[PDB]
Order: C-alpha cells, then structure tokens, then sequence
DNA sequence: CAACAACAACAACAACAACA
C-alpha cells in the first residue's frame, strides 16, 4: 500500500 | 525500498532496453507510472505495438500491487502519514497536524491575504526533521507570477535555527511563462525528483496563466480541458513519490448575483474541475492589522472551523498578544 | 543563467557626460 | 550581452527571412519574446504552420535556458537589481532601495496625492549613473490624461545638476486617446525599446480611460479582459527588457458599506485583475500643507509601514522641518 | 493648416460619401474626431460594418500623428500655447499667464463668490488680440441656471475699448433645461465650431442639474456615469478644437467628515469623477466688501497659493487698495 | 401668440389622446413642460414606453426651439422684461425697476422685518397696468404660516385707486399644512396658470415647515433633497409661464464660527441648496421706528447696496420724513 | 356642524377599525389631524404600512378640502372670527376687538408685569356669551410655575356677574413638571378637547422649564428642537379646533449685543424659533403704581402702538383716571 | 369650505344661562 | 421661433382693471 | 398617608433592588421625585439604559396622578393649605394668614433690617400646633454667614411657653462654605426630609456666596446657570415634601442712568423663580416696614412690625 | 389619587410638643 | 505632421475686431 | 457549464447683570 510518505 | 522503484528494474523481466529508453523519453520514469497508466496512452506512444504494451502492462501489474485490501491495514498505513507544520500552533490545531503528504491542498483568497508567505514558510519548514515537523525532504517552487523571495526563506530559517546557505541549496526554483511551459516543468520535475528525496511541491499560482491564455467563452471549454490535464499530472505525482502538492488560487466577484449579500462576496476561479480535483481547500481572509483568518472550505475529514494566524517578520506565526 | 532585470554590474556607457 | 538578443539570431538557425519578417510584423522583435510566447499565439499568426511553429519554438528554447535553477543562484542574481531612487530618503528607506526593475509598481490615491509628481521625478532620476542611485537609461511616458509637464522635468534636472536639453531629449512621450491606442503604444514601445536602452516605463493613468470606454454593467467582462491583456503585455515587456514598470491608479468611493477607516473610505478601481497583476502597491494620501503620506498596501517582501514625503519646486523630496 | 481637418478630406481617401454623411450625422465632423474614437463607437453607428469601420480608422490614422515623440518637441509646442487674461493682474500672476487653452479649468465655491462674473469677463476678453491677452475668437455660453446677463458684457467691452454691439454679436448662448439637453448641446457646439473659430467654451454650471435630476443613493451610479460621459465629451472638444473649456461647480457641507472642524468645511460636489477629470481647480472664497480670494486647489504644474481679486462695475479686476 | 402652447397641440402632431391624458394627469399641461422634461421623467409615467416617450420628446422639440442663439437677441428680449414695482421709489431704484419676472427672489431677515408686507403689496401692484409698473395679471399666495390678511390688500388697493372687490377677486390663496402639501399645491397651480394670466407667485414661507417636519441629524439629507425638488419645481414653473416667483425665508443664529461678532450675527436657513437655487437675494433689517433697510445679499447683475423703506397704513412705501 | 369631524368617520370609508384605533393611540382623534399629518408621520406608527397610509391620506383629502380658493372667501371667513375681550377698553381698542382665535398670542415682559393676571381674566372672559365679547366655551390652563389661583377667577366672575361655581367647573387645570410632561399634556388636551367645546388654551409659561432642563451651550440644539416641536403641536391644535392659544414668555437682560442701552434693556427668550412661531406678540411694561403698558411687538396687521391698563381686585381693567 | 377659527354666527348652546 | 424669458412688456394684454 | 411614598414602593411593581440603590445614590428618595424627573436625568445615571429608564418612568407614572383636573378640585385642595404665622398680627393680615407651604417666599432689604430675626421666629413657630398657627414639624437652617444664634430661639420659645430643650433639639443646622456645598447640603437635606416630618426650610442667604465665588462679566453665565439649578432643586424639594421654603436675598445699588435706589440681586433668574417677594425697610426708631414686592394673589400693601427681645412682633405705641 | 398642594391642616399629625 | 497643444500664438489669424 | 465591480450626499442652534 502506497499512501505517500511514512514516518517509519 | 519505501520510495518508488525506478524504471531501471524491469529490464531483467524480459523487457528490451530500447523500449525502456523510449518510455523514459516519453515521460515515464518509474514502474509506478507504467502500472498506473491507461493502455490507450501507452498505445498512442510511438514505437510500441499492442503486444509489447500488453506484455509490459501485465508484468508492471505483477510488480506493483493493485487490488483490494483490508480497511484495518489502510487505517494503520494512514496513521503513518507525515504532516508538515505551518509554523503556527493555531493553524496546526485547525489542520490536525499540518499539510498532509501525498495530497493536494488549494488555498484561495483575495490579495495580500498571505498565500505566498505560507508557501515560503512551508518550503523552508519541509527541510526540518520529521519529529520537529518536517519531512527530511527538499522543496520545489514552480512560480508563475514572479513573487519568489529568498529573503523570507532566510528569515524563517534564522527563526528555526538553520544555516541560510544550506537551507537555500535545497530549494529548487523555476518560473513558468505560459501553460505549455507549466506542463513541461512538471515533465522535468518528475525526472528531477526521481533521483532525489523531495517532500514538497508548490505551484503559485496554477490558474494565473489560464486567466489570460484563454479569454472569452469561445475558448473556455478547451481552457478547462488543459487545466484538467495539468491537475491529472499533479495527481500522478501525489501517487508517485508521496510529495504534498500546495496550490494557491485567485478569486473573482459575484457581480451577476449576490446570495443574500455577503459583504463583497468572492468566489474562486477555475470552475468545478479544480474544486473536484483538490483534496483540501482553505479560504484566507483579512482581519485587523497583520492578523488573518483561515477557514476550511472543503475537506472529507475535518469540520468547517476557523483559525487566526499572522504574518510577522519571521513568517507565518500565531497572533501576537 | 537567469536575468531578473537590469544588472547592477553591467558595463554601459553613461547616458550623461557628467 | 546582458541585454536580450535580437530576433535576427534565429536567422543563424535556418529559419527563412519570411518567417522572421512575419514574426516582427506581429510584434515579436526578440527571441526571448518568441520563447515566452505560447504555441497558440504562433498558430494565430498568419503564414506559419504547425511544423514551422514547432521548429521556431524549439530553436528559441535552445537559445534561452528555461530549466530548473537553485535558490542560491536566484538570491545571487536578485542582489544585483538596479533600484531607482524616488528623490526622498524616507521613501527609499521604506522601499529598501527604491523602485525595483523587472517588476510592477502601482500607486493609487485621491487627487492631489502626487502620483504625477513622483512619475516626473522617477522619469528624470532614471537617467542618473548607477552609483548615484539612478538607472543609466532613458525614460518612457504614456499619458492618458494630458497632464505631462516638461517644466517639472527641467526643475528636477536642474536640482540634480543635469543639463535640461539632453534630459528632455532622453524622455520619450506619448498620449493615448482610447484603449486601442493605449495597446498599440505598447507594440510601438517594444519596437523602439529593442533599438535603444530604456530603464523606466510609466503609465498614468493605466485605468483612466477604462472608466468611460466601458460604461455599464453589461460591458464589465470585456473591460476586464482588455485590462488583463494590457497588464499581460506590460508584464511581457518587463520580463523581456527588465525595465521598471510603474502604473498609476484612480480611486472610487465605498458607499455600499462605508468601511471602518474614516468618513471617506476609498478603494482603487480595476478590481481583482489589477489587484493580482501588480507586484508592489503604494497608497498615497494628503497630510497637511505640502506633505503627503505613502503606505505599503501590498508587497511580497516589504512589511506594512508608512513614510512621509513632500512636493517642492524641485520635485518630490523630504519634508523641510 | 493649424486647424483641424474637416471630414470631407476622407472623400479624397477612398470612403463612400454616404458613409461620410452617416458619420457626420453621428457627430464626427472632423478627421481628428473619428481618429480619436474607439472602434466600438464606429461599430455602434447603424449602416457601418466591421470592415468599413476598420478601413475608416486606418485611413484616418494615416492622416494624424498618433505615435511617439521626444519631450523637447512637447515642451516647444507647449511654449506656444495661448493663455487668456482673466482681467485681474493678481490672478494672472497666480496662474502665470491666465486660463490655459486646450485643458479643463474648474472653479468652485459658495454663493456670491464670483464664478459667473469670471465667466462673463473671460467671455468678453477672449475676443481681444493675442498681444492684449485674448485669443481673437468667439465665445460659447451653455447656461444651466438662467443667470446670463448681457449687460456685464457691455460694461467689460466698454472698459476694454471694444464695441458693445460686436461683442454681443460674437457670443453664442444656449440654455440647458435638463441633463439630456445639456449633453445634446455639445453636438451642435462641435458642428458649429468646425465652421468658425472659437477660443472659449463655458459651462455654468456643470453639476447644477445633476443634484435634482438624479436624487438619492439608488441613482448614484447612473448619475456618475452620465457625468463621466459629459466630461469625456468636453475633453474631446478641448483636444479636437484647442478651445479653453471652463466649467463651474457647486459646494456641499462636510457634516462630520474630517477638516478638523474649521469655521465651515465645504467640498465640491461631483465626486472623484469630476475630481480626476478637471485639469485645474480653483477655490473661491468671499473676503471683505467686494474683494474675494482665489486659491489653486489642484494643478499639475502650479504650486498652491492665493490671490486677491475684486468684482468692480466693469467686471473682474484688482481690488482698489 | 406669446403665451405657452397647450398640450392638445401634441394631438395634431400624430400622438394619441390616451397618452396625452396620461401626461396631463402626470402634471404636464403644456408642450413647453414636456420639452423641458428628461426622458427618465416621461418613462416613469405608467402606460408610457421608451418608444412612445422618444416620439413624444421628438415631436415636442419641434414646436419649441432649444438650441444656440446669439447674445444680441438675448439682450433684445431681456430689454422687454416686465418689472413689478414694490411700492417704494428707493426700492425700485435699488432693484433697477422692481421685482423681475421669470426669476426667483428670496427675501430673508429677522422677525417683523416686513417680508409679508412686501408680499401683500406686490399682490396688489402686480395687477396694475404695464405703464404704471404692474404686470396686468392675477396673483397667487401659498401661505404656510397662517398670516394672510386681505385687509392690507384692501388698503393698498385704496392707495392705488383700484376697486377693492376687483382686487380681491384676482388673488388665489392656498394654505400648506405640511411639506408634502406644499409640493402638491404646485401641480394645481401649474394646471391653473394655463387657463388664465398670472404674473406673481408667492411662497411665504418656503422653509417654515421644513424646520419641524425634518428634525435633527439623520433626516438632513432627505430634508435637503425634498427642498431641492421643491425649488426645482418652482424654477420650472417660472421658466414655463414667465411668472415672478417670490419666496420668503427665515434666519438662524450663528452660535459658533464668529462671522464678525458685530451685533448678533444671523444666517439664512436652507443651506447651499436654497443658496444656489435663488436668483436674487434680499436681506431685510429693522431700523428706527417703522423704517426698515433692504440690502442686496446676492444678485448676478446688481451691486451691493442698501435702501430704506417704511411700512405705512397703505402698505410698503417710502419713509415719511 | 362647524366643528371637526371625529376619526370615527374614516371607519365607514374602507379603513378597518383596528387602523383607526392605532391612529387614536398615536394621538390623532380627528380626520383633520390625519389629513394635516405628513406621510412619514403615519409611517412611524407601528402596524401601518405604506399602502394603508396612502389610503388613509386619500380618504382624508377627499373628506377635507385643501385646494385653491379666492381671497374674497378668506375675507368673508376672517370677518366672522371670534375675538375675546381682555377686560379693558383700551386693550380691546389696541387689539381691534381682542384676542384672536385660531392664532398664537404671546405676551412677554419682566416679572410683576401681569401676564398671569391677564391669563386669569382671559380664562374667565372666554366663557361669556358672544354678545358680551366671550367665546361661549370652556378654558384650559397648563401651568408650569405653580402660580394658578382660582381666587382671581372668582373675583372676575363676581365682577362679570356669573356664578362662581359655573366659572370654576368649566376650567381644566394641569401642572407640567418637565418638558416631556408638558408635551404629553398637549396630547391629553387634544383627547379631551375632541369631545367637549373649548374656546381658549393657556400655556404659562411656555419657556420656564427650558431655562433649567437644557442648561449650557452643548444642549442648545436639542432645546431648540424640542421647543419647535412643542410650538408646532400647539399650532396644530389651533388649526384643528379653532381655539385661542395664549402663551406667556420671560425675558433676558441684554449685555453686549445691543451697544445702545436704555436704563435696563431686555429681550424675550426662546430665540428665533419662538420669534417666528408666534403670530401676535405683546410686550408688557410696568407703569406708575398699578398701571401697566402693553405694546404691539409683532403683528401681521396691527400697527405698533401702546395702551394702558391696570390690575384691580377684579382682575385686568381700565385705570382709574 | 374654509375654516379659520370659531365662527361668530355658529349656533351653540348657552354655557352660562343665568 | 424666438426664445422666452418672462412676460413681455409689448404684449397685447387685455385690460384687467378698466378704471 | 398623605405624604410622599418611599422609593421602596418601586420594589413592589417590578424593579430590581440594584436599580433602587442607584436611584437612591443619585438623590431620588421618593416615587414623586422619580416621577417629576425627565428622561435626561435618568439616562445620565451610570448603569441605567434607555429601556430601563422608560420602564421606571412608566411604572412611576401610575402611582401618582399626572393629568387634568377641574379648578374646583384645585380650589378645594388650596382651601386647606397650612400657613405659618410670622409672629406679628399686622404681618399676618398683610400676608392673609402668613407664609404658605409649598411655594417659595423670599425677603430682601438692606442691613440691620430683620430678615434673620424673621427667619428665627419662623423656625421657632413652625413647631406650634395647627390651632395656634404652626405646622407641627421640625425646622432646618442652612446658614451662609455664621449668624445663627440659638439665644433668639430660646427667647421666642420662652415667649410662646414651649420648652427650650426640645425646641433646640427639633432644629437641624448646617453651614455652607462654598457654592457647591449649598447643593450638597440640599442633597443631604432630601435624605433628611424623607425619613421624618419636616415643615420649614430656611436659606439665609441664598445669594451671599455667589457674589464672591463668581466675579467679573466672564463668569456671569455660569453663575446664573448654577443659581437657576439651585433654585430648581429648592422648588423640587418644595413640591415633593410640601415644605415652606424661605430664602433671604440682599440688595444692590442702582448706580445706572436713573431710578428707591436699591434692587434685589440675582437678576431675572431669581426674580422669576420666587412665588412671593417681600421688601423690608427701616422705619423711624426701631420699627420696620414690610411691603409685598411681588405676589400672584396679594395686592401691593405695607405693614409695620417690630423686633423685640422676644423676636418679631407687633410694634407697641 | 389626589393632587398634593403642600401641607394639609386636615391631615392627622402626631403632637410634636405634648 | 506634429502634435497640437491648443491654440498657438504663432499661428496667423485675421483680426476679429478692428484696430485698437 | 464560467466569467466580471461600480458609486457620495447633507446643516443646525442663543444665553447672561452689575456696582456708590
Ligand atoms: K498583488
Ligand atoms: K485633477
Ligand atoms: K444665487
Ligand atoms: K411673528
Ligand atoms: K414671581
């Protein structure tokens, strides 16, 4: 799933 | 490998490098674009037949997942969305964290409201570490009016405690003189930001050039079509690198008819295409002195609430008591 | 390189002879 | 070769003389103007096909770079911008150098404020050497009201120690009787600017004739479109040659709401088109005697403040205590 | 060939005589008039198509100079302007020659200040030779108040040594009963000005009928538009024929707005329209006995000052010290 | 054939009878009244369209000349104006003939000065033969204070050797109870002047009811607009029928803004509206005993001077030495 | 049926009883009051719209004649008015019959002159039959000083032979404690006067409470406006019911506005408002012993003269020679 | 008709018969 | 046609007062 | 219950206690005082709005009649007006009963005349029973000259047989040092009057301090306005509490053009605000003469009185 | 509900001096 | 072929009035 | 299914005596 930039 | 896989890793999947270079010069720079591309535009390209298009589309769909997923996993992933702080506590509270990455935020209002100041503050803030509000990323400024000032970036960087030269070396700048240049800027920006970590894209303003490039009813329809194309490209970027796209918009009067009067009513220009295309919408109004009021106009997750901020010598901040 | 107007370091003959 | 290259350079790229002749006839006297022009304008031009327009655009884009830069280079290039003194120390302190070149400065206010006096002072100070705060170039004056007085030019030239005859010779003057004449004067101004070297372009008043030429509610849209075209042409000239564009604006009464400022609230005419077109905005008002007050209404990099100047027999200057 | 060219010149230019007659009936009695007119005005005339209007405009522009020129030429031309003596030495010194031809001069003040007296004196003196401060031309008097007395004219003519019968013979008089008649009279004014030589046009007073014909806040916009059209017609006459246009205004009391509560604040009526249209403005105040004070309210080349004049039995003159 | 043309003549011009009846009901009882009215005034009439109003105006403009004429003709026509003697030789000398027909004379002063006595004397002296200084016609008296006494009329008739009953039969008196009735009486007055010959119309007093009907701030604008409309209707009557209009005005005390502090300074009420509307202004003061003094406050063709009169048992006359 | 028509006549004309009741609460108890009121006075009544007010005014104008009438009818009506004798032969000869009805007579003077004695004598004498010089009606007394004494009424009734009980029972008495109560007493007076027959109303003194309620220059305008309203309402009552309104006034010592002084110069108070409102003015002065002198200060028809009267045990009478 | 004050010939009952 | 200002002195006016 | 009703009655008809407290602080202690005041004074009180003042006035107007009544009722009300004896039979005959309550009586003359003696006699005699000619109430003495002597009161009390102790106790005394102190004393006097039966109020003199506190032509208007306000406050007190107010006035010489070359001071402001005016003159020996200078119901006449060791009384032959 | 003109003799009053 | 700025004192004009 | 703001007016109000 590619929902954008991730903190982790 | 959280970032998109570049277009360099399908040649081992039985794809001739010549087709890869043709796709690269056509505008496709990652497998994400190919897997998310309709077949009709891959057929309209020059040098690719139907069989080759099918054989590349099937493998691209094989590499990139495309199907149904559980809502719990979607919520867990959305819990990990980076939100860029605007430098104001009230604005942060109103936006519930800040500007969402991988999303389109359009802000509109009359002149001197402070859209360019907000854009400059966001551009300088995007370079902060994640835990402080930033996204470890650079910034890009596609400006169509001619109101880019490095001095404001220097001032806000000094406020946040950063080197002026270092914070300036991360911001890419480009000016568009017409709509075709505006589209070619995105075409070049894809290849610019595939190789580097970018976390903010700013267009100020998208609709300024369309107001004069196409004038009158006779050229209206074509106008809209072009705008739609531009917006679609923006959406692709939002799904290709997760950058947050920020757009500023202009307003016009309601001369034809005032809805029960609204103290000089104003409506954003662009039509319904950008109203439907944008995800978050903000309305900026002038108050007393340097204080301005920001109101949510349309958002699928936030209530319509107002907040008060100000534009000081260090950028966008809270109201000074 | 970009141009943002009249460069201050341009070598141009003075308009007035004074 | 800091100045723009002439259109004849395209002759070296293989384009025949007929194409260059038609391009010059339509109003493209410079390769930069051709590059900044969209394909639609070239297609509209009689005698050029799709392939010819594409070749011309490609050659123009090859000649002039239209790519992505770095904010450090922008800061370096902006720091070398010539600013023309306005004849007053307080005004220069407020403007942080004076009238900027390559941008649009608008001045508005009630009658007797001193817009024409500042225009005369600027037109006479643009010919000073750069070390003295001038622009080292000729002045251009377009008048739509019939209030151009060379005696003021002579007075300020005598104040600054210049000769009257050559100062008068270095100022070009034209009068526009209607809006179409006003627009044709822009093409003529571009044609003559290609040959000589200018630094200032003054329009006074920019919107004086639009009040009468387009009277009524039914002609509002056409008036706004014509004003938008005029402002876009002014922006094109400023981008092409780098000269500082200064336009004056009239005022109208706010009888509908009476505002909150005072018993005589006034707002500039022209609407959102001129509100968004201009870069810097100055509001002039009368003080006491021969003293006037200037306020920064809107500026991308100047904080809100006020300055207090005066008009004497030697032009616009500082108040005598 | 200093005077304007009659429209019949277009007959030897390639224009149909019937179309020339239609233009003349529409109010264009001179090549300058059609040249200065916009394309919309020629389109509005019945029987004139777009191609005919474009050809007429091109042919007319071929016969008049509507381009760029140096400032020294403008200074040389303005040094030869004709200024009409008011009859008072102090007023002549204040205005540096007197009333200037080709522009608009307006006087305003309360009652009995002496506006009609100045109008009568100027009407008499405009027929003097150039060496005596006149213009060697006839006079026009459009009167909207019914206060035309052809006995002051005889007194001034006796003072200046001219024949009273000839002075009365060489003055044209008309009365305006409403705003529509007032604006209509200008067409006949131009039609009969193209034949003979006139030097002065007088409207006394311009805004008397607008107070009553358009009453209330709901009729403000229409009144201001009509006033703007009238002032534009006056400016067109002044540019076409070079006559000196003089208009008379009235005053209203500032009930609460500004003026710092002086003895009795008073401001001219007409608003920003008449404030911006007039080139020179004079404020008349009552002094002691038969003496009055004139002050330069607004002028692009004359400093603010004051002068003292008187209304003697032979018109406007100097106070008997 | 020196009188006005009845509206029925418009029937012979090719105009229906229904719209003629509508015009007559609207208050236009003469072709001159229709010709002097603006287009918007005829449009406001119910049952009249734009085409009908245009046709009516075009046909009315043919029967009455409204154009340009020489000043010699105006002088010849003004040399034949009937002037009504006021009953005193000194007043006749001061006014150079007496009260002038076709204009408005406003007489103001303190209480008991004698303006009502002057009106009563004029109502009798206007019925004299022309060679005796009269006007050979009836008289009108619109009294808004309740101070109409026919005994003074009888005394003046006895002085002049005219039958008392015949003098009384030729005076039409009406009383106004409020401002709306004051304006309503003028319509019936205009309808009644058509069938007979009237030489004098007296309003006493014009602004008595306005002091009380509109009280305080917030009603000043409406009061002044109503007063202006009333004065314009009076002027239209004077121009239409060539009657002598005399109006009586009151005074107020100048509390602030010391004029000269001579002895109890007083200012006429009504403001700039009535200041500009009236053509001649007379200031009446009390002298010693029965002698009073009249001064020319404002006149376009009369010098400032003073005359002495007295109020004897036979009306206004010369002081008995 | 010479009296006024009660407001219960409009109900049988197309007006609902609710509107009549609302008008009655507004203080209009007679069709004449409704007819005399302007439209804006009826608009201010709650629950009455523009259409209702127009219908009511049209009905009232239909019932009450307010047109143009000749002077002979006015003379006939003026020869039949009732004049009330003051009790003294010399005063009756001076006033040519006595106090007039339908007008306002104001007596002013210093203290002890005998204004209250004259008022008491008039109150008694107004009840006499027409042959004896009375008005045959009741009397009203609004007293603002506490100086009302029925003993003088009894003495004068004894002198005239009338029974004391009948004289006392026909005198209505009210005491005014401030200005607002003074005005409300007039509404109550109209309400109680519509039913019975009254011939004389007394205000003593009209301007006593204004000297103390509105003290200072800052409260002068409101005081004058309230006094004007009070006097206008009194005049409305006089025109309504034909009563004789008699008011008393005080004096103030001149200090500097005269420059020519007798032993002690005094002028009436109330200013121009009361100077203009009053129809007849009498000045009372103290003679030798019990004798006093009355002078005609202001009268539209009475020549200025002086008469001598006295104050005896039976009220105002002739001096004993 | 007209109305100025109280008419002298208007019939009215005697207030004080006596 | 000529213009008009007021009542004309030379107009043909019928006698209002025969005496 | 013929006297004024306390302001607390306004509590019973729909007014909060706080409004009553603010009205009391402003100087209004009875319903009649509120009724007699216009809207301007009620608006001027801080904290009171337009609607609240309108409600207060409408509520107070119903508790006291404010309309039209026939002259018979006024005559029958005036027929039982209490009049206080002056102490001299001749002066009682001259005044037709003596000093009347509810109006303003002013006495003026030269020095060594006896105005203060008459004031002392009135202060003593206002406590007599109604049969003897008193008012059966206490007395107040506002003094602006320091000439208040209780020994005269004791002498007159001994003459009439009343006890000295309760006569002295039933007299309130106050001294005014400046012009504003007079109005402050009146404001305090209102609160003293509301809570007890008071019959006579004395001001001696009502114009002494105005001569010295206000000087020159430039201060004439302010002095006249302040005097008018003071006189109106006195009139309001007299109308509200039904007391007999006696004020004393001095004389000024007539040095002007021509002419007794003595006239009362204060001008038209005090001339028009006095119901009864008495002019006192010094006669032969000790006896003095009194004349009715101005009165709305009494004719011009002269009487003779004398001041003895027991106060004002008839002149023995 | 009458008009108070001052101090009334008929009004009952406590004896000030018994 | 040049601009006009009103009536010019250098232009020829026949005498409107006779000599004086 | 889009785009486009314009326009100011109106003055009123007098009060206060004093000093041989
Ligand atoms: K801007
Ligand atoms: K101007
Ligand atoms: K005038
Ligand atoms: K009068
Ligand atoms: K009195």
């Amino acid at each position: 799933l590619r929902l954008g930039l991730s903190r982790l | 490998s959280f970032g998109p896989q570049p277009i360099s890793r399908l040649e081992q999947c039985g794809i001739n490098a010549n087709d890869v270079k043709k796709l690269e010069e056509a505008g496709f720079h990652t497998v994400e674009a190919v897997a998310y591309a309709p077949k009709k535009e891959l057929i309209n390209i020059k040098g690719i037949s139907e069989a080759k298009a099918d054989k590349i589309l099937a493998e691209a769909a094989k590499l990139v997942p495309m199907g149904f997923t559980t809502a719990t996993e979607f919520h867990q992933r959305r819990s990990e969305i980076i939100q860029i702080t605007t430098g104001s506590k009230e604005l942060d509270k109103l936006l519930q964290g800040g500007i969402e990455t991988g999303s389109i935020t359009e802000m509109f209002g009359e002149f001197r409201t402070g859209k360019t100041q907000i854009c400059h503050t966001l551009a300088v803030t995007c370079q902060l570490p994640i835990d402080r509000g930033g996204g470890e990323g650079k910034a890009m400024y596609i400006d169509t009016e001619g109101t880019f000032r490095p001095e404001r970036l220097l001032a806000v960087a000094e406020r946040y405690g950063l080197s002026g030269s270092d914070v300036l070396d991360n911001v890419a700048y480009a000016r568009a003189f017409n709509t075709d240049h505006q589209t070619q800027l995105l075409y070049q920006a894809s290849a610019m930001m595939v190789e580097s970590r970018y976390a903010l894209l700013i267009v100020d303003s998208a609709t300024a050039l369309y107001r004069t490039d196409y004038s009158g009813r006779g050229e209206l329809s074509a106008r809209q079509m072009h705008l739609a194309r531009f917006l679609r490209m923006l959406l692709r970027l939002a799904d290709e690198f997760g950058v947050a796209v920020v757009i500023t918009n202009q307003v016009v009067a309601q001369v034809d008819g005032a809805a029960m009067f609204a103290a000089d009513p104003k409506k954003p220009i662009g039509g319904n295409i950008i109203a439907h295309a944008s995800t978050t919408r903000l309305y900026l109004r002038k108050g007393r002195g340097e204080t301005r009021i920001c109101k949510i106009y349309d958002s699928p997750c936030l209530p319509e609430a107002e907040a008060m901020f100000a534009i000081n010598a260090d950028g966008v901040g809270d109201a000074k008591d | 390189s970009l141009r943002l107007g009249l460069s201050r370091l341009a070598r141009v003959k003075p308009l007035h002879p004074n």
